[PDB]
RNA sequence: UCGCUACUACCGAUUGAAUUAUUUAGUGAGGUCUCCGGACGUGAUCACUGUGACGUGUUACGGUUGUUUCGCAAAAGUUGACCGAACUUGAUUAUUUAGAGGAAGUAAAAGUCGUAACAAGGUUUCCGUAGGUGAACCUGCGGAAGGAUCAUUA
RNA sequence: UGUGCUUCAUACGUAUGUAAGCGUAUUACCGGCCGGUACUAUUACUUUGAACAAAUUAGAGUGCUUAAAGCAGGCUUCAAAUGCCUGAAUAUUCUGUGCAUGGGAUAAUGAAAUAAGACCUCUGUUCUGCUUUCAUUGGUUU
RNA sequence: AUUCUGGUUGAUCCUGCCAGUAGUUAUAUGCUUGUCUCAAAGAUUAAGCCAUGCAUGUCUAAGUACACACGAAUUAAAAGUGAAACCGCAAAAGGCUCAUUAUAUCAGUUAUGGUUCCUUAGAUCGUUACUUGGAUAACUGUGGUAAUUCUAGAGCUAAUACAUGCAAUUAAAACAUGAACCUUAUGGGACGUGUGCUUUUAUUAGGCUAAAACCAAGCGAUCGCAAGAUCGUUAUAUUGGUUGAACUCUAGAUAACAUGCAGAUCGUAUGGUCUUGUACCGACGACAGAUCUUUCAAAUGUCUGCCCUAUCAACUUUUGAUGGUAGUAUCUAGGACUACCAUGGUUGCAACGGGUAACGGGGAAUCAGGGUUCGAUUCCGGAGAGGGAGCCUGAGA
RNA sequence: AAAUUAGAUCCGUAACUUCGGGAUAAGGAUUGGCUCUGAAGAUUGAGAUAGUCGCGAUUAUCAAUUAACAAUCAAUUCAGAACUGGCACGGACUUGGGGAAUCCGACUGUCUAAUUAAAAC
């Protein structure tokens, strides 16, 4: 099969290695996964002893991670937007590890004024001139149970100015974090302070 | 792993440790993985035909452990090649036998018969102390025995007396330069007591310095070191006269040379 | 070193650029720790305010020394986080009962904390894991440190 | 030197011949993986049909039914990759071997021709270098004594 | 930094071969001369070690009748008799590398030059930092 | 058991080789041979081919037994022997050989915190019928081709094979979320909800020297008539951890995750309890269970050590060579593989190439020492089964 | 006579040799269309901080830019990838067959306008 140890491979003075060892098994290789953004597929594969990996050939979610809160919201995976491997594998939309990614960007923020009510970023105001009414149904303060629990807060409901004209759109950067072709999922976590204004200063003054 | 993993093993390529002859058979006994390693055991065809005589063929054995006559560390034991290596217990209650397997001074075993009232809890190191076990703590053993929710001051290079009926600590003895200890492994085995002082070498193998009661100041690896009881503390009974530090032609002259007969 | 000049963002794994959800009040705003290898080296100040990350480093990378610590001088210091050393010894025959000199060469991963690496300075090397294909060894303490001939200069 | 009788090893047209491994290119059996595929064999609904039951409005049991909804896997075959045997061609080595002719060597003294050297070997010898000559050899130029002078000549 | 003296422990007025006292301080504390204890320019060499297969080899012990072998056997004893006794050495080897420790003769490198020299002028001019207390918990800041 | 003699001359002293001399677990061969104890033996040339025969199979009172094949008696308990067949395990060890192989194998040393692992022992197992579904061998029955090897079609039937499935999975407790609670504070609640392990991602703590000057709640406590003002005690930087350490490590919590896995099994006894009524519980073992710790190992990497050759002096790098970087792939490190940058890396201390009648080492032959020659050969390690390549199942090829 | 080869890119290339060569040696691979991707330039760079007077017009600057500084603008060439059909792709045209030797003349040059271009001069 494919091999991947040195039997071949000629040594560091540049002189050429022989024979060395006919072909064993437990340094093989196997063909790589490329998965591509379609819709839910995962082939499993026999590995080194009595395990299984799981070859997720064809994806299309995954379990992102704002890291700046300490939460976890599934979404769906849209655009494979940047890579540092290839341009190949952005263009064929193929999901490995840090591919920049582009996911939902509502689970986030429906979580967000569940815990942190307040109302940003706020979208156009022509929507916005009548509410059902929310600002009630938010906290309510009950005089006085567990509620007062929003207002010691505001010091964390200032989420950054980058960020949050890339919740307005309703889609926002992401990163890959997991190894698709293994760990059968595509996880990660998004995009907040610098690693954001690197990989966005990457996109739009390249082009 | 590579075709693994060799269930074979050749005479005059097991140790001569257990003293085997080089004619008697192509072959040697193979002890089957028990909780020591396979040159720190001495397997159950050993003890019973080559030792104690009790068979002379080496089918004569396991018409003798499948019976349930042997007992090892309580436990029955019916594997005709366990490997009962250091301290391990063979409390025959019929007909009524009560060993241990503590090492010789000549680098090799011997065989001691115990009293049947200490022969019930045994002597043994500790080696790591770690957490993930129930609930949080536990520790392993020499023989590996995982004993769980340990006393808080045993860290590792320690001594715990475990009982044979339960598998609960009683009394732990530590490592300080004031306790008498016991070497297996090295040339120095055998060897009983005491320390003087331990060369930490930070990464790795520590090595210690011991000193007999002959004042015979020596040394080894803290890998081979035992430990068995405070300074004069023999908290287990040893064998013939502690492993002494016999000169070469002085024991050519205590019964080789000055023999009655 | 160079300030993310790669194609990836290149950071430092398991540190955190964040300061909105924390438990307690704990800021202190150096968020880097340095891993301290304590075989007797010193992890110099700049692995504390070190912009390098360095992924093959031992005190800010995920390698750590275990096994055997050798010397060596410098000859080359040409590749990328990376020099070459010479090992200098003797091996003893004994037919004639003189000494014969020998010696080897040894990919060394140098780690960016030590500015200034030049031949020939000794190094004192301490085996990691395999880094690329030849490396096996990482700089651990570079034994010149001041200069004691060359920066020094009369007047 | 030459001549007869042998023996070994060279040079050589043939752009000779036979291997031996190693590869460039080319084709290419198989297989892993993958894109489809969907024999047969169920699930299962759609209706129901055989009967009874309730209020014929509805249901219970049978027809491997009618036949549409909805799956579930899955063989053949396939698309693309990847490992790659294998033969065909080229080059590259590393050996072995046939060759008209040519030319050195050895053994073989007993052949022919002359006497080169060792005695001041009858022209002292030897060396380097050139030319010449049937052959040993000869001659020039330079050197050396391993010379036939350790030299006596204010 | 080589020893000298003063010595005393020690082969016979003689002999220190173990050591102690002057060359201004061969590493600071407590313990009862003695232990924990802070501190080690370097490499080669060398001391003793550690550490590691057996067979072989060196070879200990032993009447297989002897022998090369063998790892047994022997005894009380012609016995009855878990009735005893001890075996089944120690080494070259697996020479070197690498590690621990003693040494510091020999042999290299090293240092202080108009001083980025040392202790000092221990000045606070400069520091770095962070766990203890600001009931809890926040601000003012030594 | 540190030694030499003959042979250049008419005789001499030498240099010098030739010839003698002896050992060889060292091969053949020649002649002869009365015992006897041990005993090497298709390695050399052809790792060139091979008639025949055999070298891998396995059952406990304890996975399944409908055989009259044999046992007995109307008891399903037959618990007998159990043929067959299924299932479980092993067939990856051993045994043979030396073609390949020149820092490669190998030897020692050290590593794996860069991994993986059947077994073995040890520890461990709550957050809607509880007792189940169908379908095949053995068995019966009829068949096919030159051909026994091969196999179809039908009728039967099992399980620790395959598949589903816990009403105590059971909550209080723990604890978010609301909730009938409602007070100038190191302050309080019925209940509705939710909280297996494992994988994946993400977060936060992560092993730690001492106090006040001053200050809002003035609660503990004090004073001012008080609005209150000055202060202040401890439980509060509360997880093993190599005792070399941001071990991403074994532990824990938080926010999720998807998708699986989760004890419908078996022999010997049964009595405590009889209403002989599924009200009442031992000792054992297992196709098996899962996580952690061990163990038989492996596979990589560290530092040194290998024969002949310069009529082999420069090699490597298009097509990976040396490094960086992100990935993929693998059990895991890693140019192992990809993409992008950098131009490195080895070398007279012999690289590279070639030769080898080269498997490496333990060891063997022979000497006073220093040594030379050999090691296909019983032990460890590597390697391979006519030549190459591929691969399935399996913890392991 | 005719056919074969032919452009270009890449790899590779022997005997001899006047060391210039031979040589385009020989021998092979690639080549269309369509969608993108990469690389190779130029020119001003771009200026951050009172308000008099009523932000508006009269109205500031050493340097650090910087590691894609940001737009404009400019030509064209070269590498890469994916897909894609009767392999037809240098699709017409333009366009070398090669090699082993022998003889003569060294070479480029010249000649018998109208039968000899050579080895002759």
């Amino acid at each position: 099969g494919i091999s991947r140890d040195s039997a071949h491979k000629r040594r560091a003075t540049g002189g050429k290695r022989k024979s060395l060892r006919k072909k064993r098994k437990f340094e093989l290789g196997r063909p790589a996964a490329n998965t591509k953004l379609g819709s839910g597929r995962v082939h499993k594969v026999r590995t080194r002893g009595g395990n299984t990996k799981l070859r997720a050939l064809r994806l299309e979610t995954g379990n992102f991670a704002w890291a700046s809160e300490g939460v976890a919201r599934k979404t769906r995976i849209a655009d494979v937007v940047y890579n540092a491997s290839n341009n190949e594998l952005v263009r064929t939309k193929t999901l490995v590890k840090n591919s920049i990614v582009v996911i939902d960007a509502t689970p986030f923020r429906q979580w967000y004024e569940a815990h942190y009510v307040l109302p940003l970023g706020r979208k156009r105001n022509p929507k916005h001139a009548q509410k059902e009414d929310e600002n009630d149904v938010l906290t309510k303060k009950r005089s006085e149970k567990v509620m007062k629990k929003y207002l010691e807060r505001q010091k964390y409901g200032k989420v950054e100015q980058a960020l949050e004209d890339q919740f307005t759109s309703g889609r926002i950067l992401a990163c890959i974090s997991s190894r698709p072709g293994q760990c059968g999922r595509s996880d990660g976590y998004i995009l907040e302070g610098k690693e954001l204004e690197f990989y966005l200063k990457k996109i739009k003054s390249k082009k | 792993m590579a075709r693994g993993p060799k269930k074979h093993l050749k005479r005059l390529a097991a140790p001569k440790a257990w003293m085997l002859d080089k004619l008697g058979g192509v072959f040697a006994p193979r002890p089957s993985t028990g909780p020591h390693k396979l040159r720190e055991s001495l397997p159950l065809l050993i003890f019973l035909r080559n030792r104690l005589k009790y068979a002379l063929n080496g089918a004569e054995v396991t018409k003798i452990v499948m019976q349930r006559l042997v007992k090892v560390d309580g436990k029955v034991r019916t594997d005709p090649t366990y490997p009962a290596g250091y301290m391990d217990v063979i409390t025959l209650e019929k007909t009524g036998e009560f060993f241990r397997l503590v090492y010789d001074v000549k680098g090799r075993f011997v065989i001691h018969r115990i009293s049947a009232e200490e022969a019930k809890y045994k002597l043994c190191k500790v080696k790591k102390t770690q957490l993930g076990a129930k609930g949080v703590p536990f520790l392993v053993t020499h023989d590996g025995r995982t004993i769980r929710y340990p006393d808080p001051l045993i860290h590792a290079n320690d001594s715990v007396q475990v009982d044979i009926a339960s598998g609960k600590i009683t009394d732990y003895i530590k490592f300080d330069s004031g306790n008498l200890c016991m070497i297996t492994g090295g040339r120095n085995l055998g060897r009983v007591g005491t320390v003087v002082n331990r060369e930490r070498h930070p990464g790795s193998f520590d090595i210690v310095h011991i000193k007999d009661s002959q004042g015979h100041v020596f040394a080894t690896r803290l890998t081979n070191v035992f430990i068995i009881g405070k300074g004069n503390k023999p908290y287990i009974s040893l064998p013939k006269g502690k492993g002494v530090k016999l000169s070469i032609a002085e024991e050519r002259d205590k019964r080789l040379a000055a023999k009655t007969h | 070193m160079a300030d993310q000049n790669e194609r990836a963002f290149q950071k430092q794994f398991g540190v955190n650029l964040n300061r909105k959800v924390k438990p307690g009040i704990t800021k202190k705003k150096l968020l880097r720790r340095s891993r301290d290898v304590g075989l007797g080296f010193k992890t110099p100040r700049e692995a504390i305010d070190g912009t390098y990350i360095d992924k093959k480093c031992p005190w800010t990378g995920d390698v750590r020394i275990r096994g055997r610590i050798l010397t060596g001088v410098v000859r080359k210091a040409k590749m990328q986080r990376t020099i070459v050393i010479r090992r200098d010894y003797l091996h003893f025959v004994r037919k004639y009962s003189r000494f014969e000199k020998r010696h080897r060469n040894m990919s060394v991963h140098c780690s960016p904390v030590f500015r200034d690496v030049e031949h020939g300075d000794i190094v004192t090397i301490g085996e990691c894991r395999p880094l690329s294909k030849t490396v096996r060894f990482n700089v651990l303490k570079v034994s010149k440190g001041q200069g004691a001939k060359k920066s020094f200069k009369k007047y």
